[PDB]
């Protein structure tokens, strides 16, 4: 199979800027004087839409700003002036051979100034504890860029495998992200230690932020 | 496979030359390419994306009976003399070509 | 206009089979290859196989050769994809896609069919407060919320104060717990000066189980 490698994983740009996306193939896409490389745009909840085929030709109704180039094993999708409706995930895909294969995607996201997260910690409710489980929630509110690290420490022991994270899509008004980290323990395990702490690392924070509480 | 006619076309420098590629298509998904043997793609139908400041002497057009295509060269040159063919590109499902028999173009002085 | 309209979302137990429809219209059905592709949640795209409806010539990706059957019914211009011995990892959106421009297998796409493979039973959530506290304040702003825990299948909807508060609300995507049940939180930031006089209630609805829960969220004494 022909493996497609897209880069970069993410592009952070402003409307009006040029976006240049790369797709590298593990072997040549070309045959018969043509290049067998296709490009798609995909938004949340929707199927992909074809922008480019035979890896400079346009699909129907695709705006002029979308162009494809390259040959052999190296291809490029260019959006010469970004519009707000262009922030999407973009995929390349080859049709020279079956199986037909796709790259992993490049997310084109909205650039804005750095925003540190506001960090909040929530102890488990008394009602949940009565049911035999303790969920501890750590909220990282309204930050940019997306990269963030949340670590749970219980009586200063680093936790692993007992938490799950969820992230919102870029906010439509301020282009921030928000994230929740939920630490789940049985009530019996929860009552075995005193201090529950959430440690947040983000480039907008000169020092990581620790939020904590004493059980009980 | 498509047919490509006439097998021999002789024109004078500066003239136009037109071959006919007949291809019975089962669908609109095909690309019909015009090639010259060293194969080098000269033109396609549907035409490839246009680029400003880039003009071509080679064109492929579809005739109204839908089967026939004209492969036209304008302002023919001596070094255009050579071997040509058309091929239909489609999915096999893999990318596939069906080549016509070859035809010859000869461009003579005057 | 070329249109590909798929059948609706399905919830299936492991070991079961699912047969997805794609109804084609606006073109001559038997003249174009019809492909099937799937995408796992937050995941990239995987080709399953292809069929030419004129003679039902079929090519399958090796990964699916022994669980997938692709067929067509010419009389209704409908293509089908049947996936057997379903596993958790088959939870995905399944798409049909039609070729065009003689090299592009994927040029027109159906709207997708979500197939969720799970042993879980339909169950409404428990709703717990995320209390505003001295550990939930920043400046003149406080955060509070509701933890919507242990329900299946998706979705739940969350509103605040019966729709009267939408500013500053973040309702997170659900996560699938190792138990097989989903969980999510909905949070909102408000002025901390309001914490003593403003009532804050999250309104949770899960339609599959006919569960409606209104949970008041207040600072804890």
């Amino acid at each position: 199979e022909i493996v497609l490698t897209q880069s970069p994983a993410t592009l952070s740009l402003s409307p009006g800027e040029r976006a240049t996306l790369s797709c590298r193939a593990s072997e040549s896409v070309d045959n018969y004087g043509m290049s067998f490389m296709n490009w798609f745009q995909q938004k949340p909840g929707q199927p992909p839409k074809l922008l480019i085929h035979a890896a400079s030709n346009q699909g129907s109704g695709v705006p002029s700003r979308f162009s494809g180039s390259g040959s052999g094993t190296d291809f490029t999708l260019t959006i010469s002036s970004l519009e707000p409706e262009d922030f999407a995930v973009y995929f390349c895909q080859q049709s020279k051979e079956v199986p037909y294969t796709f790259g992993g995607g490049t997310k084109v996201e909205i650039k804005r100034t750095v925003a540190a997260p506001s960090v909040f910690i929530f102890p488990p409710s008394d009602e949940q504890l009565k049911s035999g489980t303790a969920s501890v929630v750590c909220l990282l509110n309204n930050f940019y860029p997306r990269e963030a690290k949340v670590q749970w420490k219980v009586d200063n022991a680093l936790q692993s495998g007992n938490s799950q994270e969820s992230v919102t899509e870029q906010d439509s008004k301020d282009s921030t992200y928000s994230l929740s980290s939920t630490l789940t323990l049985s009530k019996a395990d929860y009552e075995k230690h005193k201090v529950y702490a959430c440690e947040v690392t983000h480039q907008g924070l000169s020092s990581p932020v620790t939020k904590s509480f004493n059980r009980g | 496979p498509p047919t490509f006619s006439p097998a021999l076309l002789v024109v004078t420098e500066g003239d136009n030359a037109t071959f006919t590629c007949s291809f019975s298509n089962t669908s609109e998904s095909f690309v019909l390419n015009w090639y010259r043997m060293s194969t080098d793609k000269l033109a396609a139908f549907p035409e490839d994306r246009s680029q400003p400041g880039q003009d071509s002497r080679f064109r492929v057009t579809q005739l109204p009976n839908g089967r026939d295509f004209h492969m036209s060269v304008v302002r023919a040159r001596r070094n255009d003399s050579g071997t040509y063919l058309c091929g239909a590109i489609s999915l096999a499902p893999k990318a596939q070509i069906k080549e016509s028999l070859r035809a010859e173009l000869r461009v003579t002085e005057r | 206009q070329v249109q590909l309209v798929q059948s609706g979302a399905e919830v299936k137990k492991p070991g079961a089979s699912v047969k997805v429809s794609c109804k084609a219209s606006g073109y001559s059905f038997t003249s174009y290859w019809m492909n099937w592709v799937r995408q796992a949640p937050g995941q990239g795209l995987e080709w399953i196989g292809v069929i030419h409806p004129s003679d039902s010539e079929t090519w399958l990706d090796q990964k699916f050769k022994d669980r997938v059957t692709i067929t067509v019914d010419k009389s209704t211009s409908t293509a089908y994809m049947e996936l057997s011995s379903l596993r958790s990892e088959d939870t995905a959106v399944y798409y049909c896609a039609r070729e065009h421009y003689g090299t592009s297998p994927f040029a027109y796409w159906g709207q997708g069919t979500l197939v969720t493979v799970s042993s879980a039973s339909t169950k409404g959530p428990s709703v717990f407060p995320l209390a505003p506290s001295s550990k939930s304040t920043s400046g003149g702003t406080a955060a509070l919320g509701c933890l919507v825990k242990d329900y299946f299948p998706e979705p739940v909807t969350v509103s605040w104060n019966s729709g009267a508060l939408t500013s500053g609300v973040h309702t997170f995507p659900a996560v699938l717990q190792s138990s097989g049940l989903y969980s999510l939180s909905s949070v909102v930031t408000v002025p901390s000066s309001s914490l003593g006089t403003q009532t804050y209630i999250c309104n949770v609805n899960h339609k599959p189980s006919n569960t409606k829960v209104d949970k008041k969220v207040e600072p804890k004494s």
